[PDB]
């Protein structure tokens, strides 16, 4: 008994179905990390977008004060910087996934400025460190340490 | 969180089954989870995962899949810091702090920024906080030199093989979580995952408070690999299962207990009466089909009403006052379900309330406390009737407070509602015994209350050839503003209507609505 | 037996509500009962009694009715009496035995009889035995100065008034049981009735055995009036009940407790499960119709399954037998109810059967005992669910060898054989908790039972104006050898079809069959 | 709010129904018990006869060892003589009643005796008395005291 056919990609696309569901079809896997991006940009950019500026520990910065309290938790556990530590160390081929995801959010929002909210413009561009950042904030500063829970609060 | 897993032997058609059942804030926008399809000339991988996240962390294809769930992996350490002569005490001598000057803009209301200094301190520890009682605290967080945490998920689900699986998850680039597994092979497995400290003494509960910083004795340096957390694989019971209860029963009969494993890895508090539910239904139900398996998930009985109704009732209806009667009455008749038509729901959480606490764990109140020898039927009685009926007075008046009479039908006060779609609501708390989770927000004014958390992306896999899936996604996959993508599936989760997933090529063909070709210029 | 009366209060249409339902075995020639209708132009009285007896004792009119379980009054003692130079040592003295010589007939094989002598002796206790071991009995009856319990009872369900009912009641000529009464004015009561000797020192169980006859200090001489019992009168729930338990939860909530009796009227041993039914049937019902009431009669719940499963299944799914695996599986998904239909049933028996013995009533097993502040929610779990899980063991292979596999349909193996007419039975034992009682017999070679003992005469009466009452007798009203009378309704028993009781002339009239006009030549 | 209308029987009358169950009218108390009994007779008339035969501590000499235990118990406690010692305490016009009852057993064996088991024709005519000892011995000798708990078997 084996597993049914693969399906071999010949051109990169997605076809979307009647819930907004994304079918990212690409011809490597750089190709299909782009279409990942592109696809999240359209379904929830401007929430990635945001999140993507708190994990360089610029959301005071770029929203004020009810983001401070992040950003003073982020740079304080060295979070921006370790993660341009952490996408250094990626491996050549995962990096390339990690760059092409990138470029896919900024292309959506290259194709579609309108539908990019206006206080959230100023994060683009995004990179592939970033990408890395915001999973390391999620992972080790949000599900493993809370500020929560070093806080006191 | 719930998580399934069922070996070929348990089930019908000889195919392993698994559920995908994060529960999560239906808000927060990190927690919001995402469906997606991505398809290489190698590889492929269906499921949710969080908005940002470049792999799918809820995955599954033709031949295997994983699930998660939190299992609180204490993966980080407070310390209390004993502050002297510019620096902190450590080990009876006085050691400076690594001192660094930084700088951070924030705007301002009219837009501008003003800078702002930071100083950014360590001790050998890690970096210092102040709380606000004064208290000096340093964070260590583990794990902070394993950087592969995304390539590693994108080998796990994308691994050809369970020893593949193995080996990548074996890396310990992911800090955290249960992770369950199950294949078209035929394998299931369950594993307490994360990056634990190896600690020379302290149980959980130690290494979860201020831990003393003033003493290299408590500063631990290497972590535990793989083969030293709970595992399972296959088990006897053919199930693996895990409802963010204590890794004690993630099968039945165990495989292990407690200590086999190093106190301060997991609690061994009393498991939730959602946990409970989760082993008996795996384990009481036999040649499950994938219907039948679905059917089981949107399980939402008042498990903890079959733990003191028997003593409450009685007692309740030797009251004089005929309200408190009439709600015993109530009560009573009640199937114990959280259905939308139930009159005795409502009235039974606000007891709850009282009995258990605000979020229902409390044991103080029952009668047999919980025990790992019995973990699927205890806690249970009331300790004090004549004091639980005082409870139920209580919450007979906080009950017509909040819904406007002692017996409003569930479904009517509990809705969801999404943009201008509203619709019955079913199911409830799962620390009251429901496994399908709404954990219910307090209501508005006229008594209506929607889901604040729970339900999220549910997905029932089947892993015969080809896969055979079904799942929902409750507040849609867009939240962008104006988005048709974000109300569009609630109705179906008020049925339980799941959609069937599409993997296959002629299935994703049939269904398309929208095509973006796209060129990936490197 | 079971008995139910309930306030007008407590029903729809403001009628007081009754329940005849004798528990008597249905082959014992003096324990069968007759349905009879009497009318005169001063009384009238429907109803059972049985066979012999020239008044109804389970009867009801257009105004009252009443009903009877045992009590098992304590009204004789048993006295071992110590012998001695040809009397028995009375108070350090040797008495003098009373000495009568006696003869009686014999008949033999062949039709002839043989003269046998018969000495009578008597203590001052009473008649004197001697049982095969040897000892010495004398054997002292309370009421053997009471001629009248015929009239007492024909002036009590003929009685004009309440009044007149109890100050009838109040002549202590019936020596024993618990007698229910309801009329239409509104009034319902329940008494512990019986001739019980006063006595100075001793609780129940004391005076139960052989009592000393070797002292006057245990020779009782006075009786209790009928003010020194528990009665219930109107109380503040509604209802008065009782299913063969001690009186100590006649009614809910309770108007008097133990101490306020003397400790040797009435054992204070745990409710049986049918009792606990009982009184949760009743107190947990509101607004009562005569069809609604009559439906609760029909309850067969097996309570012993909601005590000990919860902890029972998870135990026996641990052992390796998938078969005993397979029992777990079985009686985990069963609705814990005696019906036809039922796979789950006989196999629970026959595991009770070992869990609290033949007869159901140890206590033993379970992991909460009994307790008077939870009459009806105790006992409770498992104490040793390993022990338990070897016992389930034996049950299966009990059940296999009894009835011919661990899942054979209830109703299959239970039936109700009378003459040619064979149907399926439902319901069951009482101390398992079935309301509705048909002790089961042991089973044929094909694994077939039938009721040895059980629900006989079942009517409801509710005291509108005119009164409306409904009836079944489980072996018909005739036994005489070629009957058409005797297994003529049992097929209705089966359905629960109860045939509505004709007291109205017209009623009568239109459905007359036989017509026996008579004369009384006095 | 007053109970229905009470019957009042201008005839003594028997009318049963399809079950077999009596609807007994009399013109006064006694003829009520007389058909009570006719009634009762035709019914259960072997096993009643057996039992009143047995009440009269006579089940030994009637019917043999099966029956001897019961008569040495009922002989030793003095019911059959207790039995007419309670009837001749009865009131005037309850007597008539027992008295009509009996009457109404022997009449029914008088006219129907092919329905009377051979075996227990021996016990007819059955009294008064014969009604109280069985009303007795059930109450006190079977019901409140029993052979087995004092004879401890």
């Amino acid at each position: 008994q084996a597993p049914i056919a693969a399906y071999k990609p010949r051109s990169n696309e997605i076809l979307w179905d009647g819930y907004g569901v994304p079918h990212i079809y690409g011809v490597d896997a750089p190709s299909a990390f782009y279409g990942y991006g592109w696809a999240q940009a359209r379904s929830h950019g401007d929430n990635i977008l945001r999140l993507y500026g708190e994990a360089r520990g610029k959301g005071a910065e770029y929203w004020g004060p009810d983001y401070e309290q992040t950003t003073v938790w982020l740079l304080t556990n060295g979070v921006p910087e370790r993660a341009q530590q952490w996408y250094a160390q990626q491996s050549p081929d995962f990096r390339a996934n990690l760059d092409a995801f990138a470029a896919g959010i900024n292309a959506y929002a290259q194709q579609n400025p309108d539908d990019i909210s206006p206080e959230v413009r100023q994060v683009l561009p995004v990179s592939g460190a970033d990408v890395v950042a915001h999973a390391h904030r999620l992972m080790n500063f949000l599900y493993v340490a809370s500020p929560g829970r070093t806080l006191g609060e | 969180s719930n998580s399934w897993a069922v070996a070929p032997g348990k089930t019908a058609n000889g195919n392993a089954l698994l559920l995908q059942n994060p529960h999560l804030s239906w808000t927060t926008d990190y927690f919001t989870y995402y469906e997606a399809h991505l398809v290489t000339p190698d590889f492929e991988i269906y499921g949710a995962t969080q908005i940002g996240l470049p792999v799918i962390r809820f995955a599954f294809n033709q031949r295997m899949g994983i699930t998660n769930t939190v299992n609180g992996m204490v993966g980080a350490t407070n310390y209390r810091l004993t502050l002297q002569d510019g620096g902190y005490l450590y080990d009876g001598q006085v050691r400076p702090f690594e001192r660094r000057q930084a700088s951070y803009r924030l705007r301002q209301a009219d837009g501008t920024t003003v800078d702002k200094p930071l100083e950014i301190r360590s001790s050998v520890h890690g970096p210092v906080f102040e709380r606000a009682d004064g208290t000096a605290v340093a964070v260590r967080v583990a794990g902070l030199d394993r950087p592969g945490m995304l390539e590693q998920y994108f080998d796990m689900i994308t691994a050809d093989s369970f020893d593949d699986y193995e080996a990548a998850l074996a890396r310990m680039q992911v800090p955290t979580f249960n992770i369950v597994y199950a294949d078209r092979e035929g394998t299931i497995n369950y594993s307490f995952n994360g990056v634990a400290p190896k600690r020379a003494e302290g149980d959980i509960a130690f290494w979860q408070g201020l831990v003393p910083g003033d003493s290299s004795r408590y500063l631990w340096t290497e972590t535990h690999p793989l083969d030293d957390l709970p595992r399972v694989t296959n088990p006897p019971g053919g199930f693996v299962q895990n409802s963010n209860d204590p890794p004690w029963t993630p099968t039945w009969p165990v495989t292990y207990t407690p200590k086999d494993f190093p106190s301060y890895l997991a609690p061994q508090t009393p498991h939730s009466l959602r946990a409970q539910q989760s082993v008996r239904l795996m384990s009481e139900n036999d040649d499950l089909t994938l219907e039948r398996f679905m059917a089981l998930q949107l399980s939402h009985r008042a498990v903890m009403a079959d733990r003191t109704l028997p003593d409450l009732i009685p007692a309740a209806l030797i009251d004089p006052d005929p309200e408190v009667q009439a709600a015993a009455r109530l009560l009573a008749a009640w199937d114990r379900e959280f259905t939308s038509d139930s009159r005795a729901a409502l009235l039974f959480e606000e007891w709850a309330r009282l009995f258990a606490g605000q979020n229902f764990a409390g044991q103080a109140g029952f009668a047999t406390p919980w025990s790992l020898d019995k973990p699927v039927s205890t806690p249970y009685g009331v300790r004090d009737p004549k004091a639980a009926v005082d409870q139920l007075r209580t919450a007979i008046a906080n009950t017509k407070r909040k819904y406007g009479a002692i017996d409003r039908p569930f479904g009517d006060a509990s809705r969801m509602i999404l943009n201008d779609v509203n619709v019955p609501g079913a199911a409830g708390y799962g620390n009251l015994g429901s496994f399908r989770v709404f954990t219910w927000s307090d209501p508005d004014e006229n008594g209506v209350r929607t889901p604040v958390h729970g339900e999220t992306w549910v997905a029932m896999i089947e892993f015969s050839t080809p896969v055979r899936a079904y799942g929902l996604m409750s507040y849609g996959n867009s939240r962008q503003p104006g988005t048709t993508h974000y109300s569009d599936q609630i109705e179906r989760v008020s049925r339980a209507d799941f959609r069937e997933l599409l993997l296959r090529r002629e299935q994703v063909e049939a269904a398309v609505q929208e095509r973006t070709p796209f060129n990936f210029k490197p």
